[PDB]
């Protein structure tokens, strides 16, 4: 018998081994996934006062530290992170309700608005200089040729008010590019940054529109604990204050449309 | 082309004297091929 | 631009081919379809003849082929081959004025081996011809010389250096791919072999090479263009070897490859010798036959017209 | 309205960067800088310096040469007339050893041309992965590049080099040319039995449409948290933001689960490197093992039948 | 359930439709009036290629019926059904199924787009859906109309979508020279490069050596600009991506609208306009 | 000579080491083109075997 | 000369470097392409045979 | 015409690094193609089975 064909080639033990590599592939990435937001909040640890730690399958990985440069710190995931309050009341006091915000919607810092406490120190350059610092800090950078310069072009919200004019540029030392515009506030003459993100030219008339707050609101933009730099907590209470907007800036983004 | 008036005087007057020198080996090198073999 | 480019307008014509869902289907043109219809007319037939009279063999003398007709017959017979192959020069093509007998001009020894290329067409190759047969029109077309005839080519030139890609080239052989351009000869004219698929799943039993694979596909894409249609016309792609999910179609192919090795090798070659260089190629072979020369890129030739039956005398005994 | 990102719409400069300094060893840098406003209009406008060293001037020699024979070759096959040449460039190509070679060096009118370019070639992308790695070093990185470089390397040399000496036959590697290659790719899946029931590429094909889909989704995800600087993942890896949040929890409420800024790049990796790598098994198993894969299916059960509604008659068998 | 961060945004609103009515999560699923109506398109999607399934190209009893994985199928009507609705046990099934999925479909995107609004992020995401979305119009809406009847989209199976797909290229002979399908090739791969790029690069720097601290943006410039001479940057090597994934659909989309309506004759013939040139 | 006496003004307007490496960029193209042409016509001189028969006064 | 009237003032709307730039390379470009057209068509002059056979000056 | 009486003031314009380079590369890469060339037509001087033979016999 030099003919009986075995019913199990290479290319069946092949894909099986494939799939095997596949499942602990599939399982540590989402080991990985919960590096961060994990355990979960639900309803099942409180009512258990907490014996009920949410995790799933797989289950967490142990913390990994990553070493910041420069006298940074250390960081590590998974963490612990202390609880926050909710600045809103429950819409419903039934579970996977949302919440509508407490007070101003756009002060709230809830929802659109909302963001986390990132650190109270700044992103470094290379050498170890704010990253994120204005023109007026970093001498150098410089306009691109045939470039409308921001410096002076009219911060108008979203209704067509001007809100203030632009009052310099902020800029990356390590990707050069415009991170933030500078915002000399009309109503009260403050400084605010503007991200480069909410911010859209009309380079004909030297204008830069933003559809995400109102004229008003560029007046409770948060602010710098010191104007020749800027930190990563500050990045984020400046963005998720404009982003609010998107969604509180008017009494009509709350949708509805039909 | 941040060159003054006399720069390119002389510059021209250079860059001409070697094209046409080039175009004179030219000459040269087509007669030496016509002579060997004619191709009109 | 970079021009845009070669584009035809919506909707295609359509036609399903296998089962719905598998993909199995054609599209096409329909004003190129009515343009090919019309440039694919047939000639109407002569009146019948009748007769009832003696055999041709009887009252000529020089008649090898044509033997069994009744004169009536074979005058009508003279009369379609006239226009049939050579209308603008007549009579006078053929034969030597003065004298109908002779064979002393050359295009009537081949006119002769014609007539016994067409005869052995109709009556031998139906699981090919089917009931339409062929005539002299069929290659013809009022001219003498097959316009669709073709020749083994050498490609462009190489220096002395270097051989021939075999392969690799611009050419409207292999319907514009990179293919090799001359699939014909080794199939079309000699015999070699078109299988390269296995049978079997797992491997030691193929010895088939890619190369042999690619040569297969370009024969299989001029094949394609010369009928004027697409694989599916045929085959069902997941299974090109697989016969019993192909159509009829593949069948008819397979017996026509084998009644082109017979016209290309017994009838066409033959004739090389008293044909004169005009009628040959660079390597001394002669124009010979393809399924393009017969089929004009129609899957039926003249849209399956059916001329043959009424000519008698083109078919055997 | 509001700015997508899409386009800088107002750039600026600073002195080009010739970067972090290497430890000695790693020559200096050459060629000095220029801006495309252009390519500044969506991205980095700098352009260079680069690093050159034995390594990556080596590979840039073997590489060139290669090209050179490639294309002296498509001039020659169209009879030194460029014109020709660039007639059919797209049909152009050098055809390999023809198999009455095996695997036996060739004339060069004959092949030998294709095996010089092939060695040359190959030789020029793994100097080209040396390269990369070195690179990668003197910056105290880790190899991740390097690991993706060496998994797409190993399709290619599983595509020219593994499998043709496997089966013993130059022929059966890949020709140098647009169309050639593309009819290389054709005959290669109808000599194997149709290629799609071959397990390995549909696997290697779901990881491509993956790349496809896991850039798209995360891309677009960056971008539309570009407004919290989530591009500048490196910070929302170390330092979490309100961008890896939103960014994480739109995935979540949309699909129920996600991932995390650092993950997501590891699931793209992942999902990328796994291209090449099913793709390189696929070819692997090609003749080496399984000779036709819709057979192959057959036999695994896995082919579909569908009622046999048109059919021919297997002349063979007449 | 909630990540540990998520509470904080779970804010009320944002809807295109359904306000308060559906205005609620489900574990960690966000709801909402197109989750509701997408739920529904889509159980009875799935419900109805269950029953397919069940029944077979032939009946339940037949050995072509079958709940095998691999070979399920349900595939379209008959050309001969034109634009009309066919009968259910005749690619009917097949219809509506497809309904059921371009609504599903059409109902997770304004989903996300639902989800946008709530968070305050960009629609970059759900318009990116949208061009699979086209992509899946064009193989079973666009392409079969132009082509006067829907037989011509391809069936719901694992394998015999693959059939299908194979059939219909090879219609036109070498497709591999379809000049729109080499476009959208190349897409496909390079979007497969970038992504490798990307991760590697991120990967590299956020986990260096051991003895080394996190990397800068200045380390990655510096890499890529050292190996090829460039650097495209962060920012936009997402943007790059992104065009890079959407550009392949898009070129496959067309690459299979022109192949038929617009093309008929094989593809490697359409590059003839190239050999003819009066250049040469 | 024919030409311009404000011809040197020309450099002026022009970038003069471009212009200049530009030039035998160019004609370094054109050369390598014609004379393929050339190689690829009836005018070659390299494609006979001539005058000892190099592939054939040992090999044929 | 000018086309009429003021045709200097054309000047002040177009860069004279690009201007002269664009006409040179269109031309070299215009050239090359019909110097390609010619020889492909019958009125090539190079691969003619023509004033005397050549690559049979190499055969006899 | 030989050279200017001041020739040399093309360095002055042009870098010497560069010229030197361009030359070496130039230089190579002309050497290289032409014997490619060379190799591909009449004037091999490799297969020419001459001075003696050195695959005896047949086959090889
Ligand atoms: C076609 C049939 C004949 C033929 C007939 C002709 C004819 C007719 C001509 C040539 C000419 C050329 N032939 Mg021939 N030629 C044949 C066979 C050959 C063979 C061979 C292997 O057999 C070779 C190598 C050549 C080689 C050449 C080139 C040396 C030359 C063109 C120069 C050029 O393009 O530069 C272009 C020039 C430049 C790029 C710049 C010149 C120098 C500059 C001005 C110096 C300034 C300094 C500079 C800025 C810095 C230098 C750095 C650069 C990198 C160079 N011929 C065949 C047999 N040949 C041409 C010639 O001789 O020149 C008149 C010519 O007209
Ligand atoms: C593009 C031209 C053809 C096509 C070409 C191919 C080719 C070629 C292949 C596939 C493959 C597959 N295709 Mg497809 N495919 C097309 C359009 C579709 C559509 C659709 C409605 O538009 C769907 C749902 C699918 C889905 C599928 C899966 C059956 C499979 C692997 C997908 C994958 O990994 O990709 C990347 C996407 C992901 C990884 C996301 C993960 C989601 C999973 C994989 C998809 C689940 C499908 C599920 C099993 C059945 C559908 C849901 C049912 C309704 C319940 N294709 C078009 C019509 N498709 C591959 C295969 O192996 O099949 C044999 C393969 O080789
Ligand atoms: C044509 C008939 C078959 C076909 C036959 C094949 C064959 C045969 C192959 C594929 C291959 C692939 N096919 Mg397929 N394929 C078909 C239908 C499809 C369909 C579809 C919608 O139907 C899809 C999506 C695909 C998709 C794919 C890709 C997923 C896969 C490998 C991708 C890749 O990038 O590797 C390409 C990447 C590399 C090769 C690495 C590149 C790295 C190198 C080193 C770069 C060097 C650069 C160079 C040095 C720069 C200098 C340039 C010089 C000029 C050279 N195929 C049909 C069914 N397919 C592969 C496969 O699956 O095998 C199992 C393969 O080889
Ligand atoms: C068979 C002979 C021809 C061939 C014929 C065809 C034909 C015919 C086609 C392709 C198609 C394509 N081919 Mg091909 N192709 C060939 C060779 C190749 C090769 C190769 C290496 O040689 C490659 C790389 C490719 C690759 C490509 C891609 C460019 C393209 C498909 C992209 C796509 O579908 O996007 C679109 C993506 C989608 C439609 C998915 C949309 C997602 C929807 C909205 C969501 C689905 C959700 C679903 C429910 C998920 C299930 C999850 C479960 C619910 C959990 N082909 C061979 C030569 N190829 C297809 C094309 O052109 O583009 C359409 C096509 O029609
Ligand atoms: C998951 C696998 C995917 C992938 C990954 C991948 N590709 C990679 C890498 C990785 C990880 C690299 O590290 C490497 C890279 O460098 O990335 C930018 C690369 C690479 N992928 C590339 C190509 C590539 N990868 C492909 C595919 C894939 N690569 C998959 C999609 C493809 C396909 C199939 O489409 C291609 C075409 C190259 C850009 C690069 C490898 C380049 C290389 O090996 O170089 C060899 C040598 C040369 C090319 C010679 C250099 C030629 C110069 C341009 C000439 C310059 C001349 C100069 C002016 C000097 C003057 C000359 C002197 C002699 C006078
Ligand atoms: C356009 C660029 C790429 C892209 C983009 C893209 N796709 C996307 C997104 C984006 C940006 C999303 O945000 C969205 C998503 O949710 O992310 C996972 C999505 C999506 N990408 C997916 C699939 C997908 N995308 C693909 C491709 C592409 N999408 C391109 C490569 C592919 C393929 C074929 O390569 C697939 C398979 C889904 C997981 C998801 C959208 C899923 C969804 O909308 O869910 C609602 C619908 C259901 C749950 C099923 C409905 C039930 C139906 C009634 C039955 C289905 C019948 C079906 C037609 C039969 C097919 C049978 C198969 C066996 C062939
Ligand atoms: C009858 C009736 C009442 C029904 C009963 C209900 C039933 C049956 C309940 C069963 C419950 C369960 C088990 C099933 C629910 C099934 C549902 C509805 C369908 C699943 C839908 C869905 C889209 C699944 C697709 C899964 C796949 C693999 C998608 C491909 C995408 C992919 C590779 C996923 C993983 C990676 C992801 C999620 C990346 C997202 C992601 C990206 C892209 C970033 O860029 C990013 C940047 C910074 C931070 C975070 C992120 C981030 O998370
Ligand atoms: C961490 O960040 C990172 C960096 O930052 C530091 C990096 O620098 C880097 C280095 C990155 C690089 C060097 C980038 C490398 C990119 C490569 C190699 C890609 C190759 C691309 C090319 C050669 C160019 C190809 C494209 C063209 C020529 C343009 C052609 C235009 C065409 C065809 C017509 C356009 C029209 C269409 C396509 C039709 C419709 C299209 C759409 C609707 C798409 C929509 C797109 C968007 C974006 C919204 C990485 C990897 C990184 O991860
Ligand atoms: C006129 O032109 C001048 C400028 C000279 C130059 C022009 C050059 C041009 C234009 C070239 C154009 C080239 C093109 C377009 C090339 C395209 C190539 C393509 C598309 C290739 C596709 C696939 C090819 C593959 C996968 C090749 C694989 C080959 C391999 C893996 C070979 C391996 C060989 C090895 C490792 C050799 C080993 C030799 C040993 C040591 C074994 O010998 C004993
Ligand atoms: C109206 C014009 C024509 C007339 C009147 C005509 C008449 C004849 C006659 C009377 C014969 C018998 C002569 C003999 O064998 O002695 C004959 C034989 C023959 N003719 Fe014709 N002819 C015509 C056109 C053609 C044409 C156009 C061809 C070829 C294309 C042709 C090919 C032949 C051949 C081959 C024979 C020998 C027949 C055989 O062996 O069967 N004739 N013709
Ligand atoms: C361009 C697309 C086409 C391709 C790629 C193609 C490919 C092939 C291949 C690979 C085979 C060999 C199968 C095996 O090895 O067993 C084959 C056989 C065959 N094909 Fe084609 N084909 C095409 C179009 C056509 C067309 C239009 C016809 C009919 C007119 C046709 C008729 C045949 C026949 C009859 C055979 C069997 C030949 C024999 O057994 O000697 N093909 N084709
Ligand atoms: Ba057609
Ligand atoms: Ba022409
Ligand atoms: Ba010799
Ligand atoms: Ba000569
Ligand atoms: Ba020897
Ligand atoms: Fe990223």
């Amino acid at each position: 018998s030099a003919g009986i064909t075995h019913y199990i080639d290479a290319a069946q033990i092949t894909i099986w081994a494939f799939w095997l590599f596949f499942f602990g592939l599939i399982i540590y990435l989402r080991r990985e996934d919960k590096r961060e937001g994990y355990p979960l909040d639900s309803d099942r640890t409180e009512r258990s006062g907490g014996r009920v730690k949410v995790v799933g399958f797989p289950d967490l990985p142990d913390p990994k530290t990553f070493v910041l440069p420069h006298n940074g710190g250390t960081v590590v995931a998974p963490r612990v992170e202390a609880p926050v309050a909710v600045n809103a009341t429950p819409f419903s006091p039934a579970p996977g309700s949302p919440l509508v915000p407490n007070g101003d919607p756009m002060l709230s810092g809830f929802g659109p608005a909302a963001s986390p406490d990132r650190p109270k120190h700044c992103d470094l350059t290379f050498e170890g200089l704010p990253k994120i610092v204005p023109m007026r800090v970093a001498k150098e950078f410089s306009i691109a040729e045939g470039d409308p310069d921001p410096r002076g072009m009219t911060v108008v919200g979203l209704d067509g008010e001007v809100a203030g004019t632009v009052s310099d540029v902020w800029v990356d030392r390590s990707e050069p590019q415009i991170r933030y515009l500078e915002v000399e506030v009309a109503a009260n003459k403050k400084k605010v940054l503007l991200p480069i993100g909410f911010s859209r030219f009309d380079k004909k008339a030297r204008k830069v529109k933003v559809d995400a707050i109102k004229a008003a609101h560029f007046a409770n933009v948060p602010t710098l604990s010191n104007p020749d730099q800027v930190t990563l907590y500050e990045e984020d209470k400046v963005c998720a204050y404009y982003a609010g907007g998107k969604l509180y800036a008017t009494a009509e983004r709350a949708g509805p449309l039909l | 082309t941040g060159l003054t008036d006399d720069e390119a005087k002389e510059f021209h007057a250079i860059f001409m004297q070697s094209m046409y020198a080039w175009f004179g080996l030219v000459v040269i090198a087509h007669l030496l091929a016509w002579l060997y073999r004619p191709w009109l | 631009s970079v021009m845009l480019l070669g584009c035809e307008g919506p909707p295609p014509g359509t036609e399903q081919i296998g089962y719905r869902g598998v993909g199995m289907e054609n599209y096409y043109n329909k004003r190129q379809r009515a343009l090919s219809i019309q440039a694919n007319q047939p000639v109407e037939s002569l009146p019948a003849a009748d007769s009832t009279g003696p055999k041709a063999s009887e009252v000529y003398q020089n008649v090898q082929v044509l033997k069994d007709l009744s004169v009536g017959e074979f005058t009508r017979t003279m009369v379609a081959v006239t226009t049939w192959v050579s209308p603008k020069e007549g009579c006078n093509y053929c034969h030597v004025p003065g004298n109908w007998a002779s064979d002393d001009i050359y295009t009537k020894v081949v006119s002769r081996r014609m007539f016994e290329l067409v005869r052995a067409a109709n009556s031998d190759w139906k699981a090919h011809v089917a009931e339409t047969g062929v005539t002299c029109y069929t290659c013809h077309r009022g001219n003498p010389v097959p316009k669709y005839a073709w020749v083994t080519d050498p490609g462009p030139k190489y220096p002395s250096g270097l051989k021939p890609t075999g392969q690799n080239y611009g050419s409207k052989t292999v319907a514009y791919a990179s293919l090799p351009f001359d699939p014909l000869t080794p199939f079309l004219d000699q015999a070699n072999e078109i299988r390269i698929t296995g049978n079997a799943a797992l491997a030691g039993s193929n010895p088939a090479s890619l190369k042999q694979a690619e040569w297969t596909f370009g024969l299989m894409m001029n094949i394609s263009d010369s009928l004027g249609v697409g694989c599916t016309f045929c085959h069902n792609t997941r299974a090109f070897n697989d016969w019993t999910q192909s159509t009829p179609k593949r069948t008819t192919a397979w017996y026509a490859i084998r009644h082109v090795r017979d016209i290309n090798q017994n009838y066409i070659w033959p004739l090389n010798d008293v044909l004169p260089a005009s009628r040959k190629g660079p390597y001394g072979d002669p124009l010979r036959v393809s399924c393009m020369t017969c089929h004009q890129a129609v899957n039926k030739p003249l849209y399956g017209a059916q001329m043959a039956k009424d000519y008698p005398g083109l078919y055997k005994t | 309205p509001e700015y997508q990102n899409i386009f800088t719409a107002v750039q600026v400069r600073a002195p080009a960067y010739p970067g972090v300094p290497l430890p000695k060893g790693n020559l200096p840098r050459i060629g000095r800088p220029i801006f495309s406003y252009w390519l500044g209009k969506i991205g980095d406008a700098q352009i260079g310096p680069i690093y050159l060293g034995l390594t990556g001037t080596l590979s840039i020699f073997f590489g060139l040469v290669a090209i050179s024979i490639i294309g002296f070759n498509m001039l020659a096959s169209v009879h030194w007339d460029v014109f020709q040449f660039l007639k059919h460039f797209f049909w152009l190509g050098l055809e390999p050893p023809p198999p009455q070679y095996g695997l036996r060096i060739p004339p060069l009118s004959e092949g030998g041309w294709w095996l010089m370019a092939g060695l040359f070639l190959t030789l020029s992308i793994l100097l080209w992965w040396v390269r990369t790695y070195k690179r990668a070093e003197a910056l105290g990185m880790s190899q991740h590049l390097s690991w993706a470089f060496a998994a797409a390397i190993f399709f290619y040399l599983v595509l020219g080099f593994i499998r043709p000496v496997m089966m013993g036959s130059w022929a059966k590697a890949v020709p140098f040319g647009i169309f050639p290659h593309l009819d290389w790719t054709a005959a290669f899946s109808i000599r194997y039995g149709n290629l799609y029931y071959n397990p390995f590429h549909m696997l290697s094909i779901a990881f491509l449409y993956g790349s496809a889909l896991l850039f798209a989704m995360h891309g677009a995800t960056i971008l539309s948290v570009s407004r919290f600087g989530g591009d500048r993942e490196i910070d929302q890896i170390t330092h979490r933001g309100t961008a890896a949040e939103r960014a994480a929890l739109f995935w979540r409420w949309t699909m129920g689960f996600n991932v995390t800024m650092e993950s997501i790049h590891r699931w793209a990796w992942w999902c990328a490197v796994l291209t090449v790598i099913t793709a390189g098994i696929g070819i692997l198993l090609s003749g080496t093992v399984v000779d036709n894969w819709y057979l192959w299916a057959v036999k695994h059960g896995m082919a579909p039948a569908y009622p046999e509604v048109v059919t021919a008659v297997n002349p063979y068998e007449t | 359930a909630m990540l540990s961060f998520e509470k904080k945004y779970r804010v009320r609103g944002g809807t295109l439709i359904g306000g308060d009515l559906f205005d609620f999560w489900v574990g960690p699923f966000y709801v909402g009036f197109f989750g509701v109506v997408g739920f529904c398109f889509t159980l009875l999607g799935v419900l109805l290629i269950v029953w397919g399934a069940t029944i077979g190209p032939t009946g339940p009893t037949s050995d072509l019926q079958t709940y095998n994985l691999w070979r399920i199928s349900i595939a379209p009507p008959d050309l001969s059904y034109g634009l009309r609705m066919a009968p259910l046990t005749e690619g009917g099934l097949w219809q509506i199924i497809t309904i059921c999925a371009a609504g599903a479909f059409i109902s997770w995107a304004l989903r996300e787009v639902e989800i946008c609004r709530k968070l305050g992020i960009g629609f970059h995401v759900p318009f990116a859906f949208s061009f699979a979305i086209g992509a899946y119009l064009v193989l079973v809406f666009v392409r079969p109309l132009l082509m006067g009847a829907w037989g011509h989209g391809f069936p719901y199976g694992i394998l015999s979508h693959l059939d299908w797909v194979s059939n219909v290229g090879y219609q036109f002979l070498h497709f591999h020279y379809n000049p729109a399908h080499m476009l959208a090739i190349s897409f496909f791969f390079t979007n497969c490069l970038a992504l490798s790029m990307h991760g590697s690069l991120i990967l590299s720097v956020t986990n260096p050596q051991k003895g080394e601290p996190v990397k800068t943006s200045e380390h990655e410039n510096t890499f890529f600009r050292d190996i090829v001479g460039y650097s495209i940057g962060a920012l936009a090597i997402h943007r790059l991506g992104l065009f890079l994934a959407l550009s392949a659909a898009f070129w496959s989309a067309v690459c299979i609208l022109i192949s038929g309506p617009f093309w008929t004759r094989g593809w490697p013939e359409w590059w003839n306009w190239w050999l003819e040139l009066p250049l040469w | 000579f024919t030409m311009n006496a404000n011809l040197y003004k020309i450099w002026l307007i022009l970038d003069p080491r471009r212009v200049l490496v530009s030039i035998v960029a160019f004609q370094i193209v054109l050369g390598l083109l014609i004379h393929m042409i050339v190689l690829s016509t009836d005018l070659n001189w390299l494609d006979d075997n001539i005058p000892v028969s190099y592939q054939a006064l040992g090999k044929k």
